[PDB]
DNA sequence: TTAAGCAATTCGTAATCATGGTCATAG
DNA sequence: CTATGACCATGATTACGAATTGC
């Protein structure tokens, strides 16, 4: 994802993050990266354990969860490199654990996280839940963090929310497209000269890399080789994802048996367990709840005292 | 002042140089024969001259796997690896390690980690100029580029990343304090023009040299000379001293050849004019300038090997150094070996679990070694005050006046000298009683670690070093694992008591060496370590494999010999050497100081084990930590079942025996005969007998016999110490208790020990009532003293006491008035008291430095110190002898004696008089009551008594303070606040003082004008 | 004054009038004029022309618990 | 770039929960 | 002028971190 983000944000706009209890999610449909995801749980039965566990906690709390797949990846920067120089096996054994836990998946027509984004800025889920803050880059209004740590490590889930970060850095999503590219994008080689902080600044009085260049042009601030400032701040905008309307997701029932005939025999592991764990997931059969002001009076603005 | 022997006719075509060095040093040179690091060493001569030599032609490297293609089997392949990239996009990789000669070199080695085989591979050897450029090559062969032909696809890991000087040293074999041969015809002393100020300049290549391993006539120690010195300034009233603007007004130093009983020189230099002091040198001059530069012209002159001190790193050096940055002497801060070189201060820190944080600064000194006994005793020692009179009592048994001292006449100045002089002597004193330096070489040669490296780092590159010097025998390499991380395993068992009050003698068995014993005997190592699959599809188990409880399988010995096995046999013949030697001492404190010899040792072993399994690190095998816990506890209730199951009433003996207790390497069996030489004979056959069912180095041991024995919790109980019989008792055992802690009162710890002895001992109950009846009474009436009264507490990292609020937080934070200047640091212990006050919620409200509360008298919580620090303490000990009838014997022992208790707005007194046998106030100033005064003779006789034991303690006090002080004709001036003396001496003034006006109630005894 | 605050600081540390830092400066002035030592007769009268100031008439320290 | 391990007991502070003495007002 | 429970105030129980010692 993004570079040195996260902290720019909490260290210049720290009201656009929240530090809540997995608890307070209940009812709620997020869109996660199973690729990142899946590696999570790896660093091998675990590209698969965690895929079960975790989603069950996902599950008890109320968090309606829907796992996405990448599809053809796109001119990623470290990406083609080895192209410079010239499997999906325990990535489907997941593909097959969700829906014999009656959990929904879609595939992604390209990089997930975008389409992910692509949800989330449709209703059709709350947030988009990854490690890496490029939804946010994507036009997601809201990123949950953490999402998918383990039951031990205690983190709470951390919320970013766009609408916010967009209001603090006084700056529209293009604007903001921008400021991620100059602070360390995945896609592209950033700018030696400016810093996560100094970055800003410019982006702030120069709406735009375009005019941030031709401003500082000394050999003691170059810019990049094959620069694609521009390529790259457009995927940020325009994606590859597939429509949100296009399917409706519906959370099944999970199958004890066929499943569990396909994971503690096929894949040997404590029965006990993955018993009482599909015993669970089976219990938390919902999340949706309690309403807010905001479903039914529009949001007038801010009364700040004198 | 005085000098080296002078080095007379060395030849170097005829002769060879043997001297013994002590520092070793990196160096970027020019100056090249016709490579750039060349290695300085430094050392002295077996008659007393100064050596340095400069080696030359060494270079750092490491190694990496070839992988498997058309490259690297390739010459063309090989050298384009060291020829560079010439595209553009190639900056990155081709400009930071740039045109250097890393070189190709093909060679067949092993990996440590695990047993694939007895088959080596192929391995590339890659060479590098300097050794700043390992770091960068690092991030440019792994995730830099290495596309270069298709010879090397990324990535392939580096192995055996180590330091230069240790590199250098597991070379040529050469260790810690060594001794050093250059043959003849080898060396040229003329061919360096002299760049560093010592006597004999050597200058060879790096294949010539000779180390003779120490051992046989080559275990011997050269004459060094060692410096200690002690400064004094002249501050403010409350304000602690500041380099910028409190001058430094004395400075006293002593020198000795190591070997020799008493010292040579002895020197003090002052800033007025002094007085002659007999055994002493002593100068004077009227500028500060003309003193910092005298002494550092010393300093240079007398080119010592070895400066101690106490607290010369944190407090002396920097001031000095300061002090001339200040005034602008522009010569003093080259005090090194090297003649163009300056030295600057720099900090660094220091963390473990194991001695906790300490923050030190450094100052740099080129060939000398620096020993601050501060340091080694703040290691080493855990004691309760750190001060140099604590320690020196401990041992041996010991601002703002100075600065009228000194602006007074030169007999104040001369008695300034004099107690500087003996403050600079005493940390030469301990560095000669307590072994230290004997043991810091002892260390060195045995680890083969530089003799800086044991006051600086832990106890990681010395078990480094060793298994790097233990691997290059077979042709081995290490690799680099690190995980962050892994989870704990299991630790070890503990047996659930019987607890209690035991009258019958109960006898200890233990295993000795433990862990390295098991880790010797079941042939267990990384390069033994076999995987999950490696064993398939051989199928022979017996004899070539083993398998342990936690689920493992090891390879038996006769397919390989593991490493670890060698190291920890080194080291426990080492300690068996050791204790060998104290088995023939007879004075007590030098045969506590070879325990401690032998106490390092096992340390020593014991962190091997501990090396594996510290997940933060750099080499962990939890597995083997694991196998090795796992052997424990089988091992110890495989003791505890055959103990517990031979000796019975059937089989022909007195009673079947019952174990009482075991933690984790011992077994505290209860026989049943009352008769101490009986217990002794069948504990000695237990032992014998149930050692004989192991491998070997495996053996119980008998170790003593209890005799009675006190059992409170695990990890808590005492008893009285057996070694044979007509040795009829040592000592006791306070294993845990609050006699041994030092977080409580020295009251508690001094009753709870006083109870145990009377009650032990005597066996006398009643006297134990009444003595812990006198210790509450004496609380409550207000006779007892503030050295008693005094906690101290450790100030840990800042965060942790963050989190929550403490005591000696709370005090160390609030600053005085006097001094925000002189405060309690990170890592030392703060002293307090606890007042009295009217707020309960808080203990961390009443707390009080003890200084505060004698100069400016606060009162204390009686009830706090009789319900919080002694009650329960007291009711762990008292209650398994007797009943609940026992809580109430003292807590009405108590109740007898709590009725017995001594007592802005205070200045507004009326005092009212009071009769003296019934305490009716009244107005007159007679002392007795008009219904109490025909019992007025016994009530004068009454009091006298009292009167006249205060005047037997006043002379006592008052004049051993000038037995401690030296002089019976001048004033004592010695505010100790580690001595009792001080602040006892004041309040028998006061008690004197009170004591003496209420007889004046009564009339005179007679006329005085007459 | 500020000059003679050091002669009476000379006359408390100088070591032929005695060991004084228990009693007062006049009373160790007339003690070394009884047995005659040499008292000099500047140290007298400047206890003559001050009242009882704590800072005259007592020795250098009469503070300090020792 | 730098650091040997685990088991167990004790004490203090803030927070959670139980219970009585006043009191305030409806009968 | 007198019952009733709501309200303030004070004491008993649990939880967890810090410190230190035994293997
Ligand atoms: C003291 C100590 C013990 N242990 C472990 C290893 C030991 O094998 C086991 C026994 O503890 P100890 O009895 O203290 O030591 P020891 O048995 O090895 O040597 P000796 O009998 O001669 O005194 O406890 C450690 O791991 N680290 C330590 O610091
Ligand atoms: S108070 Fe007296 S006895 Fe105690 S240390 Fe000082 S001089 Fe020695
Ligand atoms: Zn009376």
């Amino acid at each position: 994802g993004i570079q040195g983000l996260a902290k720019l944000i909490a260290d210049v706009a720290p009201s656009a993050i929240r530090e809540n209890d997995i608890k307070s999610y209940f009812g709620r449909k997020v869109a996660i990266d199973a690729s990142m995801s899946i590696y999570q749980f790896l660093i091998t039965t675990s590209h698969l354990m965690g895929m079960f566990y975790r989603t069950i906690r996902m599950m008890e709390n109320g968090i309606k969860p829907v796992y996405v797949f990448d599809g053809k990846p796109p001119q990623l920067k470290s990406g083609e490199l080895a192209k410079r120089s010239e499997t999906k096996q325990h990535n489907d054994e997941c593909k097959h654990l969700l829906s014999l836990m009656g959990i929904p998946y879609l595939d992604a027509p390209s990089e997930a996280e975008a389409s992910c984004a692509a949800l989330v800025k449709a209703g059709k889920v709350y947030a988009a839940a990854t490690e890496d803050m490029a939804c946010l880059t994507f036009g997601s209004p809201v990123l949950m963090r953490h999402l998918t740590a383990s039951e031990a490590k205690k983190l709470p889930i951390q919320e970013f929310h766009l609408s916010r970060i967009l209001q603090e850095l006084g700056l529209n999503q293009e604007q903001f497209v921008d400021l991620c590219i100059l602070l360390g994008s995945d896609y592209c080689e950033s700018i030696r000269g400016i810093g996560p902080k100094r970055a800003v600044d410019l982006i702030q009085k120069h709406k735009s890399i375009e005019e941030i260049v031709r401003r500082l042009d000394p050999n003691k601030y170059p810019v990049p080789e094959n620069w694609l400032h521009k390529e790259a701040h457009q995927l940020f905008l325009e994606p590859e994802v597939l429509d949100p309307e296009s399917v409706e997701l519906k959370w099944s029932e999970p199958n004890e048996e066929e499943l569990i005939k396909f994971m503690c025999g096929e894949k040997q592991f404590s029965e006990e367990r993955i018993r009482s764990g599909v015993k669970r997931l089976s219990k938390s059969r919902q999340g949706s709840t309690q309403g807010r002001l905001d479903d039914f009076f529009k949001v007038t603005g801010s009364l700040s005292s004198a | 002042r005085w000098l080296r022997p002078t080095p007379p006719a060395l030849d170097p075509q005829t002769e060879p140089l043997i001297f013994q060095q002590l520092e070793i040093d990196h160096y970027v040179g020019p100056a090249q024969p016709v490579s750039v690091p060349v290695l300085r060493a430094f050392g002295v001569t077996d008659e007393g001259f100064s050596v340095c030599c400069h080696i030359h032609g060494f270079a750092p490297y490491f190694y990496t796997p070839a992988p498997p293609g058309f490259g690297p089997e390739h010459m063309g392949d090989l050298q384009r690896e060291l020829n560079l990239a010439i595209s553009r996009d190639s900056r990155g990789g081709r400009e930071l390690t740039g045109p250097a000669v890393l070189a190709v070199e093909l060679c067949s080695r092993e990996s440590m980690f695990g047993y694939h085989g007895h088959g080596p591979s192929p391995f590339l050897r890659i060479t590098v100029a300097l050794p700043r450029l390992v770091a960068p090559a690092r991030r440019l062969l792994e995730q830099g580029i290495r596309v270069a032909g298709l010879g090397t696809p990324s990535f392939a890991p580096y192995e055996a990343n180590v330091d230069f000087e240790i590199r250098f040293m597991v070379d040529t074999d050469i260790v810690g304090c060594n001794w050093l041969e250059l043959p003849a015809g080898k060396y040229a002393l003329r061919l360096k023009e002299k760049a560093t100020q010592c006597q004999l300049e050597a200058d060879v290549l790096w294949s010539d040299v000779v180390s003779h391993p120490p051992e046989g006539p080559w275990q011997r120690i050269a004459p060094l000379r060692v410096l200690s010195f002690d400064i004094e300034c002249a501050g403010r009233k409350g304000i602690f001293p500041e380099p910028e603007r409190d001058p430094v007004i004395q400075i006293c130093s002593l020198g000795l050849r190591w070997g020799e009983p008493e010292p040579f020189l002895r020197l003090a230099l002052t800033l007025r004019p002094c007085a002659p002091i007999l055994g002493a040198k002593v100068q004077s001059y009227e500028k500060e300038e003309d003193l910092l530069q005298a002494w550092s012209t010393f300093i240079r002159i007398m080119d010592p090997d070895v400066i101690t001190g106490y607290n010369i790193q944190n407090f002396d050096l920097p001031y000095l150094i300061s002090r001339a940055q200040t005034l602008k002497v522009q010569t003093f801060p080259f005090l090194g070996r090297v003649a163009g070189l300056c030295s600057n201060i720099r900090d660094s820190s220091f963390q473990s679990k194991q001695t906790g944080r300490r923050d030190t600064k450094v100052v740099s000194m080129v060939g000398r070694v620096q020993m601050d006994m501060l340091q080694v005793l703040l290691r080493e020692y855990k004691l309760r005050s750190y001060t140099l009179n604590a320690v020196s009592f401990h041992f041996l048994g010991e601002h703002s006046i100075i600065t009228d001292l000194q602006n007074g006449n030169d007999q104040t100045r001369r008695r300034l000298a004099v107690y500087c002089l003996k403050d600079a002597y005493l940390p030469l004193r301990l560095l000669e009683r307590l072994m230290v330096l004997v043991n810091a070489v002892e260390m060195a040669r045995v680890t083969g670690v530089p003799l800086s490296y044991l006051l600086s780092r832990g106890q990681q590159v010395k078990v480094v070093s060793q298994l790097l010097r233990q691997a290059m025998h077979e042709g081995l390499l290490m690799p680099v694992v690190k995980s962050e991380g892994g989870e704990d395993y299991t630790g070890a068992t503990v047996i659930e008591p019987l607890k209690g009050y035991y009258d019958v003698p109960i006898a200890t068995l233990d295993f000795s060496s433990l862990y390295p014993s098991i880790m010797m005997a079941h042939n267990l190592c990384y390069t033994t370590l076999l995987r999950p699959g490696t064993a398939q599809k051989l199928g022979l188990t017996e004899d070539q494999f083993i398998r342990t409880p936690t689920g493992d399988e090891f390879v038996k010995t006769s397919v390989r010999k593991g490493l670890l096995p060698q190291i920890l046999e080194n080291l426990l013949s080492a300690r068996k050497r050791a204790k060998a030697e104290l088995a023939k001492e007879t004075d007590p404190l030098r045969r506590q100081v070879l325990d401690g010899r032998q106490l390092a040792l096992k340390v020593s072993a014991n962190s091997v084990y501990g090396f594996t399994g510290a997940q933060v690190g750099k080499l962990p095998c939890l597995e083997i930590s694991q196998s090795v816990t796992g052997f424990g506890r089988q091992m110890i209730e495989k003791t505890k079942q055959l103990v517990e199951s031979k000796y019975t009433v059937e089989n022909g003996y007195s009673t079947s025996a019952k174990v009482v207790y075991g933690d984790t390497d011992s077994v505290m069996c209860r026989f049943g005969v009352s008769s101490v030489a009986e217990a002794m004979a069948l504990g000695r056959e237990a032992a014998d007998w149930v050692s004989g069912h192991f491998p070997s180095p495996i053996r119980l041991e008998f170790e003593k016999v209890y005799f009675p024995y006190l059992l409170i919790s695990k990890k808590r109980y005492a008893g009285l110490l057996f070694s044979s019989r007509p040795d009829a008792h040592d000592r006791m055992d306070c294993k845990g208790l609050e006699a041994v802690r030092r977080d409580n009162c020295p009251l508690v710890a001094n009753l709870v020990t006083a109870s145990l002895r009377r009650l032990l001992i005597d066996r006398d109950p009643e006297g134990a009532v009444a003595h812990a009846q006198d210790v509450i009474s004496d609380l409550l009436c207000n006779r007892i003293d503030i050295s008693q009264l005094v906690i101290t507490k450790e100030l840990t990292r800042a965060a942790s006491d963050y989190a929550g609020k403490q005591a000696h937080v709370e005090l160390a934070e609030r600053m005085r008035k006097r001094d925000p200047g002189s405060a309690p640091s990170l890592g030392d212990r703060v002293p307090y008291v606890i007042i009295s006050a009217a707020k309960g919620v808080a203990a961390y409200m009443k707390s009080e430095d003890p200084l505060f509360v004698l100069e400016h008298s606060l009162p204390i919580d009686t009830q706090y110190y009789l319900e919080q620090q002694l009650a329960k303490p007291l009711l762990r000990i008292f209650e398994p002898i007797l009943g609940e009838g026992r809580a109430e014997a003292v807590l009405l022992r108590g109740d007898h004696t709590r009725c017995k208790t001594v007592l802005g707005l205070l200045a507004f007194a009326k005092r009212r008089n009071c009769c003296i046998g019934c305490r009716t106030v009244l107005s007159h100033q007679g002392a007795v009551c008009e219904f109490c005064q025909p019992r007025e003779s016994e009530l004068y006789q009454k009091e006298v008594s009292h009167l006249n034991a205060l005047e037997e303690r006043f002379s006592r006090l008052w004049t051993q303070c000038q037995r401690c002080q030296g002089s019976l004709h001048e004033d004592v001036i010695c505010t100790s606040r580690d001595c009792p003396i001080f602040y006892m001496r004041k309040k028998v003034r006061k008690d004197l003082e009170d004591q003496e006006q209420l007889l004046r109630r009564f009339g005179p005894p007679g006329p005085e004008a007459w | 004054e500020e000059a003679e605050l050091e002669l009476l600081r000379q006359f408390d540390l100088a070591w032929q009038y005695g060991p004084c830092t228990g009693i007062t400066r006049l009373q160790r002035w007339c003690r070394a004029k009884q047995m005659g030592l040499e008292p000099p007769p500047e140290v007298w009268q400047v206890l003559k022309t001050h009242p009882g100031d704590p800072r005259f008439q007592c020795s250098l320290w009469h503070l300090y618990p020792l």
